[PDB]
C-alpha cells in the first residue's frame, strides 16, 4: 500500500544497471555475494515463477503482484481497506460528501443531504468534508 | 463605557427598551474590539462564548470555503446564549472584510447581566434577531460538485453488512 | 474574483409599480390600490426621476434613466471582491513611497 | 400612524405646485408620466370618489382618511392599539399613571394607589413612570 | 484600617458593641469612597450590594425626580444583607449633595464577617436601623399631578376584555 513506493529503494538495489529489468546474471551476482551459490537452472524456475511477463527480465509493477500476493493483512485490516476501495470509487485517500452520496445511490438505501452531510461531519475530526482511513476507522470502531 | 458603546446602544432593537442601569451594568462587561482585514474572529469549531455587535465594517462569514453571510453595519452574531445555556463549536470562519470595530460581550457576563434584569431579559430575547446564529449549521451543496456528481450519474451485502449497521446508527441519530 | 472566477451575484432593485398596472385581488378603492402604487413607487419617482413627473410621456424616459444608472454602474461598480490595496486617484503620489521618499530626501 | 408624516415627502410629490391643491390636471401630468393614458373623466370620477371636500383640489389630511381606510391592520396589532387608544385618552404615547387612574375609575374596577403603581413598574422596563406601546404589549403577550 | 474607620466605628451605635478582632475584620473590608457633587452613586435599577455609612457631607435621594431622603453625617443606607440574603435593584438615585465621604462595604463581605460573628451579627441586626432601604418602593403621589387629576375628575367589555385580564392577573400578584 504505503510501503510500495518505499520498496523502490529495494528495487533499484536488485538490479546492478537499474534498468527496470531484472537480469538473471544481476540475480546471481547478488545472491552469490548475499553468500549463497544457487544454479542458474532454479533462478530461471525462480524467474518463470515470479515473472508475469516471463521473459528473461521484470518490471517493479510487474512485482507489485507478488508484493499484494505476500502482503496478506488480517481479518480487520483488510475489511476496512476494502471497504474504502468500495466506498471511496475514485480511491484518492479520502471520502468527498458526493462519494458517499455516489455509494449512497449505489448502496441502495438512499439518505437526505442533511443526513449524508451529518454522517460526513460526524466521521470528520479536522473538518475538510473528506476524512480519512483513520476518521473511517474512528466510527467503524464501536 | 455606555459612552463607547452607544453605537450599540443607540441603534440596536434590542437596546432601545434597556433601563438605564440595565445599560450601565452591559457597558461595563462590553469590549470594543478592532480586527485587520482578513483578520478573521471566530475559527471553524472555536467556542462560541460572545456575541458580537459589528458597529463598523464589513465581515464575511466562511462556512467549508463559501461565504454564507455578510456582516455588515449594526449586524449581531454569535449564539443565542440565554436560549441555548450551553457552550457550541462554531460552524464557520468569520473573516474580517475592512477595518472592522465590534463590540463584543462574553456569555458569562450577558447571562449574569439578564439573570439580573428579568424584566429586560424577556425584551432582549424577543428583541435581538441574530443576524448569523454561528452555531446552527447550514446545509447546502456546491454547484461545481453537483455538476461533476449529475456527469457521474450520466456516467454510471458483503459491503453492506459493515456500512448498514453505521446507516442503521444514523437512523437512530 | 481576483481570479476572476464568478464568487456573488449582485441583484439591484426598484419599483415600477406605478408606472404598469394597478391590480388588486381586493381593495378598498382603485384609487386607493393607485395610492398604495404610489407609496411603493417612491425611490425613483419621489427622488431621481423628478425632472420627469411634470414633463409626459415620461415612463421610457423614467425607466431609462433608473436602469441607466445601473448600466453605468455596470462598468463602474464591478468590484471584484478581493483584497486589494486602496488606491488615489492618479497624479496624486504617495506619503510614504519610495521615490516620494527619496524626493523628500534629496 | 407613525408612516403618515412618511407620506408627506409622497404628497409633496404628488402636486406640481405644491400647494396642498391636488389639481386635476397635475394629476393627469403624473399619470401621464407614469405611462398610463388615463381620460380626465375617470380622473374626475377618482376626485369624486376619493375627496371628502371634493371640489377639485384635496388637503393631506383629506387624504389621511384614505389612508385609514388602506391601513387595514392585523387583529391583535388593531386590538393594543384600540386598547392603547382607550387606555391613553391623552393618545401621547404613553401611559402616566393618573391616565391609568382615570381608566381604572372609567373602567369600574377601582384598584389602590400601591396597586395602581406596582402595575405601572412591572409594565415600565426604563423606569420614568410611563410606559411604551411595547412596554404595554410586553404584559400583553402572555 | 481600624484608625481609618474610626468615623464609623466610635459614631455608630450598631459598632458600639463590636469586638476588637471583629472590628479588625470589618475594618479591612471597609472602603471609603469619595464622592463629588453631583456624582450619584448608585443609578435607578443598579443592584445594591454595598451599605454605605455617610461619614461626611450629604446627599440626596432621588426616586421618580423627587427627593426621598436627605443623609447627613452618620447615617447608613443601602439594603439590609443579612436579614434580606437577595441582591436587589435600586429604587432609587443617590446624588451627592456636597464633597461627601461614604464608608461602604460590599454584601458578600459584610455577610462573611457577619457569619463569623455570630454574637456580634444579632447586635448588628438589633442595633443597625437602615436610614434609607435602598430596596424598598416608596409609593407617593405628586401634588401637581393630583391637582392636574382632579382637574380631569372635574372636566369628566370590548375593551375590558384583553384590559381586565391583565388586572385579574395584577390581583393574583
Amino acid at each position: 500500500e504505503e510501503q510500495i513506493a518505499e520498496f523502490k529503494e529495494a528495487f533499484s538495489l536488485f538490479d546492478k544497471d537499474g534498468d527496470g529489468t531484472i537480469t538473471t546474471k544481476e540475480l546471481g551476482t547478488v545472491m552469490r555475494s548475499l553468500g549463497q551459490n544457487p544454479t542458474e537452472a532454479e533462478l530461471q524456475d525462480m524467474i518463470n515463477e515470479v515473472d508475469a511477463d516471463g521473459n528473461g527480465t521484470i518490471d517493479f509493477p510487474e512485482f507489485l503482484t507478488m508484493m499484494a500476493r505476500k502482503m496478506k493483512d488480517t481479518d480487520s485490516e483488510e475489511e476496512i481497506r476494502e471497504a474504502f476501495r468500495v466506498f471511496d470509487k475514485d480511491g484518492n485517500g479520502y471520502i468527498s460528501a458526493a462519494e458517499l452520496r455516489h455509494v449512497m445511490t449505489n448502496l441502495g438505501e438512499k439518505l437526505t443531504d442533511e443526513e449524508v452531510d451529518e454522517m460526513i461531519r460526524e466521521a470528520d475530526i479536522d473538518g475538510d468534508g473528506q476524512v480519512n482511513y483513520e476518521e473511517f476507522v474512528q466510527m467503524m470502531t464501536a | 463605557c455606555v459612552h463607547l458603546n452607544r453605537k450599540v446602544f443607540k441603534e440596536h432593537p434590542a437596546f432601545r427598551l434597556a433601563s438605564d442601569g440595565c445599560l450601565r451594568a452591559l457597558a461595563m462587561e462590553f469590549q470594543t474590539v478592532h480586527c485587520a482585514p482578513g483578520d478573521l474572529i471566530y475559527h471553524a469549531g472555536e467556542s462560541v462564548d460572545s456575541l458580537c455587535f459589528v458597529v463598523s465594517g464589513s465581515l464575511e462569514v466562511i462556512q467549508d470555503d463559501e461565504v454564507v453571510a455578510i456582516l455588515g453595519k449594526g449586524d449581531v452574531f454569535g449564539d443565542v446564549f440565554w436560549k441555548e445555556a450551553t457552550l457550541a463549536q462554531s460552524c464557520a470562519n468569520v473573516r474580517a472584510l475592512t477595518y472592522c470595530d465590534l463590540h463584543v460581550i462574553k456569555r458569562d457576563a450577558l447571562q449574569k447581566v439578564l439573570e439580573f434584569y428579568t424584566a429586560f431579559s424577556h425584551s432582549f430575547s424577543r428583541n435581538l434577531i441574530l443576524t448569523y446564529n454561528l452555531r446552527k449549521r447550514i446545509v447546502f451543496r456546491k454547484i461545481s460538485d453537483v455538476k461533476r456528481e449529475e456527469e457521474e450519474r450520466m456516467k454510471r451485502l458483503p459491503p453492506d453488512h459493515p456500512v448498514r449497521r453505521l446507516f442503521q446508527r444514523f437512523r437512530q441519530q | 474574483n481576483e481570479q476572476d472566477k464568478v464568487v456573488l451575484f449582485l441583484c439591484t432593485f426598484s419599483d415600477i409599480t406605478a408606472f404598469k398596472q394597478p391590480i388588486e385581488d381586493d381593495s378598498c378603492k382603485g384609487w386607493g390600490k393607485f395610492a398604495r402604487l404610489t407609496r411603493a413607487l417612491t425611490s425613483s419617482r419621489g427622488v431621481l426621476q423628478q425632472l420627469a413627473p411634470s414633463v409626459q410621456k415620461g415612463e421610457n424616459v423614467h425607466k431609462h434613466s433608473r436602469l441607466a444608472e445601473v448600466l453605468q454602474l455596470g462598468s463602474d461598480i464591478l468590484p471584484q471582491y478581493k483584497q486589494e490595496a486602496p488606491k488615489t486617484p492618479p497624479h496624486i503620489i504617495l506619503h510614504y513611497c519610495v521615490f516620494k521618499t527619496t524626493w523628500d530626501w534629496i
